[PDB]
DNA sequence: TGCGAAATTCCATGACA
DNA sequence: ATTGTCATGGAATTTCGCA
DNA sequence: TGCGAAATTCCATGACA
DNA sequence: ATTGTCATGGAATTTCGCA
């Protein structure tokens, strides 16, 4: 405060003050001539709250509030005042977009077998056909092979209806879905206890952490344009023909229809493979369980040059799911309990729960 | 000649009528040749409709090279034929009035009955688990059950619990109070 | 048809058929010994209606429709017959997605000066405030300086209003706008040529080509959001010190804020920069005209490694803007007339309509 | 002392009333010291509370160091020095009864004059024309137009017809009708 | 043991609300 | 207390037919 | 004529419906 | 018959204070 300043004007040496330049009285402000030009040097007590006045004409960040700042001030390391502000601005943390990219996805292993996993989803609403609005559609972890089930709704019941009919043929180990409602509810988790198939959830609003499914959402959706390309959009009795059409498609890099993974022989459908016409069935399910364990598998990608990775006890901000028009796109910040894997963490939220949550709905908090 | 396959003959039949259930009254039987694999269709009638409505699901997931059945009108039809032939699936008759199939024909209506018991009138509901049961059944002339041969690998509801089958004498006579 | 096919059983050799194999009749077709097994060679004449075929069964593209057909047939150079059909087919061309970016973006020139050009647009609708629900922004070119007038509607009207309050301190050469029905109305056009000021407009759906006042939307947006943190979303007495603010900000890439650039110097405004106290007015003027030549201009950034670019007469298709739900994306081929840049073009659309339209909401037609 | 700047000082009146238009009747008139630019507002009254209205919109833009005024009402009440002192603007005074501002001002009331005749009621939208003239009006003193000296550049409406300003024959028959 | 062209593989692009 | 995916069609690379 | 640290510049990231 | 932009905050690079 004043008394830095005192020593500074009869010609003391303070640190961080360089000796070579010339500091005055005027005004009654202690000045000093910069290559720029004239500032005054604020007393130490006075800093925090010109920084605060800077910052908040328009919530500027680091560069843009040095600016401003420096137009009439200069002290010692004006930076590190401006950052340690910008770091306890509220609005500014749970406003300003992140500048830093996730790190690589993982490619997680293929499920073994058919069966050890189903992904889940429901596609919809769609116009109306025969009074119904939206698709279940539940794919096979390591087939791909895939069901569909039209639905009024995207509810429990209509879900537990589809899966009785389809579990009719086998039961699976998991079930994999989002957090939507139909998915949540205690009344399926008791269908699926019931039944020894256990339930697992991507993380919120990550629909990339069920891709398998996502990604056959869009092939159906797709195909069924196609085929109602210049008709009403009757959609409905479309379903199986597009089942059956994709289940009997081949994956060009992997060589196979999903039907064939499953299977290991194509049924009574247009250009059956017959390669294995003179195995006995033993023999084609011996060399489809080598089928099945030498598919390719794709690996993590390259890291962007400037991606961040999660570490224990670091603040980070959920994004707001659905925010409002006018309001901030963050959650207040957080801190990384656990880190699941490079791209999963459990955050406490200031509530404080718990929260599993992907790195994709994360930033770091800025400036510490 | 070449060794069997599935999808290479699927094996039809009804069962019924039954006591009502959800308003259904038959069940149509599907056994794949082969496997011995199992699907089952709840029915309001053995008509040519009710078939075609169920073969309909069936025939979205696999179809099968030739179908096989009696001389049942719901499969004689020429609507039936049409349908057949659309798909291009051959159709093949027993002749009137006269193996693994057979057999696994015999354990479903024995299966249902022991169950329509006591609860004649929820089979409805209770047509997955009789599937599940059926097709992870141990076959004893091969070593697999159905699931197995169907998929290649175990199933997740193996049924190590070979069940009696037969009926106690708490069932006997509460099937002949049902008639009464 | 039969004739080639009778040649080749007779052991003769024909272009297009390997002689190395051995070619045989049974079950009254022509066949061959594959390494990967015997395959049916069809007639000439049959072997359109068997790609299609394949083709139809779920609309696939190269390579998945290729290994249906490879399954039963072999014949010379399928592939190609392949993709003959997939450049027909009306339903796969209008449906699939691209698979090739645009070329790199343009960086125009700055405008010279103050007034030059006008980019203009609405936000909204926000939330209701004082009865208002839109915001006109108005962005000078050169400078980056802003005008915000609040308006019921993004009605032509409220346009014409907001305009003669503006253009009351001056008159701009051009004023460039998205085709929203507000700048596009005869009423706005006779408003302008009454003024002398030509009209400009984007492309349609395209906004980046007006990217200034886009991205100052995003900062009104940003700073009107962290003001009314906790408070009820009451913007519109905020719009005018939102724009005093964001007109006295400094860009840290130019050093120098919008009010700066269009004055030469600062109002009676927080940390006004007093550099020029000491030049008369005229130097001042001489010292601005001279900054704002020099300000830094981004490039051209390198090409993405699939990158297209527009040739005359190329085949393309231009982006349905508002696809209904299970309806084609993409509107069916037209033909380059003219190349504007490498990134903007004109089509004849099949109506067939001159459009200018930008790269970005085109791909190049598959399989020519 | 340094040379005079824009934003310096800010000279502000109002006149008025004139005849009803779009139910506005006065105008604040504003113009810059240093560069002669000219900013006008409609008001319905020459109070306080329009005052700060209109400069409100005008200090969003630029604000000036002082403001200048006569001791009008609305200028010295304490409402408007509170407005002042928030913004850090110092008033200032000329004392009570008592160069480039003061010609300004005459443009302007004798451009307004030659426009309100013939239609003493459509000055509302003329307002933006009015200011484009005066700031695109040349300075004998200085070589400049004030848009000039504010902007440093050309102006897209140069005023090259500098108009008589003076009141025709037909004009001055026509403004002695309209006070009858 | 090397050529031209066909076949196959590679892989960026984009879309799943 | 969890996790992207994969059809697509030009381009790049490999293999084929022949010598 | 070279060190450590501060200042400045660089620039990928993301959002404008 | 037209065209992306630019605040942001860690990282990279340059300049400063001193010797
Ligand atoms: C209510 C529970 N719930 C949460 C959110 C609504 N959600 C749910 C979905 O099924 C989807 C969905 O399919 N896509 C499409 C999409 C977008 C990008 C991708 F990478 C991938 Cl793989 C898929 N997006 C979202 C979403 O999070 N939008 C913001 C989504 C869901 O059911
Ligand atoms: C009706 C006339 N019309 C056409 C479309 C609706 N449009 C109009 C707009 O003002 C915007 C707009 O601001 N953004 C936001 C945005 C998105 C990506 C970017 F790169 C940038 Cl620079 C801006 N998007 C669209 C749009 O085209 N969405 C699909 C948009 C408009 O007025
Ligand atoms: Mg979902
Ligand atoms: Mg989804
Ligand atoms: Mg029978
Ligand atoms: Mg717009
Ligand atoms: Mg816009
Ligand atoms: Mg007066
Ligand atoms: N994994
Ligand atoms: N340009
Ligand atoms: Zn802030
Ligand atoms: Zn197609």
């Amino acid at each position: 405060l004043d008394a830095e300043l005192d020593q500074l004007l009869q010609g003391h040496y303070i640190k961080g003050y360089p000796k070579q330049y010339t500091y005055f009285l005027e005004d009654g402000k202690v000045k000093v001539s910069r290559p720029e030009g004239v500032k005054i040097i604020p007393p130490q007590s006075d800093r925090q709250k010109i920084v605060l006045q800077a910052h908040n004409l328009a919530h500027t960040g680091r560069e843009a509030t040095l600016l401003k700042i420096a137009n009439l001030y200069w002290w010692p390391n004006m930076r590190k005042d401006v950052v340690k502000q910008l770091g306890r601005c509220q609005q500014c943390l749970i406003t300003n977009a992140s500048n830093k990219a996730s790190g690589p996805i993982l490619r997680p292993d293929r499920p073994q077998k058919p069966f050890d996993k189903f992904f889940i989803d429901y596609i919809g609403p769609l116009p109306p056909s025969q009074g119904y609005l939206y698709v279940l559609v539940v794919v096979d972890g390591m087939t791909g092979f895939t069901w569909l089930y039209p639905t009024k709704a995207p509810s429990t019941s209509a879900t537990v209806k589809s899966l009785n009919v389809l579990t009719s043929i086998a039961i699976p180990k998991v079930i994999h879905s989002d957090q939507g409602a139909a998915f949540t509810s205690s009344t399926f988790a008791e269908w699926a206890k019931e039944r020894g198939i256990h339930l697992e959830f991507s993380t919120p609003y990550h629909p990339q952490s069920h891709g398998k499914v996502e990604r056959k959402n869009s092939d159906i959706k797709r195909l069924l344009t196609k085929l109602l390309v210049g008709r009403p959009t009757k959609w409905y009795d479309l379903l199986p023909v597009v089942q059956l059409a994709l289940n009997n498609t081949y994956s060009p890099v992997l060589k196979y229809t999903p039907h064939q993974l499953l299977f290991g022989i194509d049924s009574n459908t247009p250009f059956a493979n017959q390669d294995t016409l003179d195995l006995t069935r033993e023999e084609e399910l011996s060399l489809l369980q080598e089928i099945r364990t030498s598919l390719y598998h794709p690996s993590t990608p390259p890291a962007s040059s400037r991606s961040w990775s999660p570490v224990v006890g670091q603040l980070v901000q959920e994004r707001v799911a659905r925010p409002a028009s006018l309001r901030p796109r963050w959650h207040k910040p957080s801190t990384v309990l656990k880190v699941l894997n490079p791209r999963t963490v459990v955050i406490l939220d200031h509530l404080g729960n718990n929260r599993t949550v992907s790195i994709d709905n994360l930033k770091p908090t800025s400036h510490q | 000649d070449r060794p069997q396959k599935p999808f290479d003959k699927f094996f039809i039949d009804y069962i019924g009528p039954l006591p009502p259930s959800q308003g259904y009254l038959y069940v149509l039987v599907v056994v794949d040749g082969m496997t011995g694999f199992t699907w089952l269709y709840p029915t309001k009638a053995p008509s040519t409709s009710a078939t075609v409505k169920s073969l309909n699901v069936l025939t979205s997931i696999a179809i099968p090279k030739v179908i096989h059945s009696d001389q049942g009108a719901a499969f004689t039809s020429s609507t039936f034929a049409e349908w057949a032939k659309e798909r291009g699936i051959h159709l093949e008759f027993s002749t009137p009035y006269h193996g693994k199939v057979e057999r696994k024909n015999s354990d479903i209506k024995r299966l249902l009955t022991k169950l329509l018991v006591g609860r004649p009138t929820k089979w409805y509901d209770l047509l997955p688990v009789v599937q599940l049961a059926l097709n992870n059944t141990y076959s004893p002339v091969l070593k697999y059950t159905p699931h197995q041969l169907l998929f290649g690998i175990d199933s997740n509801t193996p049924f190590a619990n070979q069940d009696t089958l037969d009926l106690t004498r708490e069932e006997e006579l509460s099937l002949l109070q049902e008639i009464r």
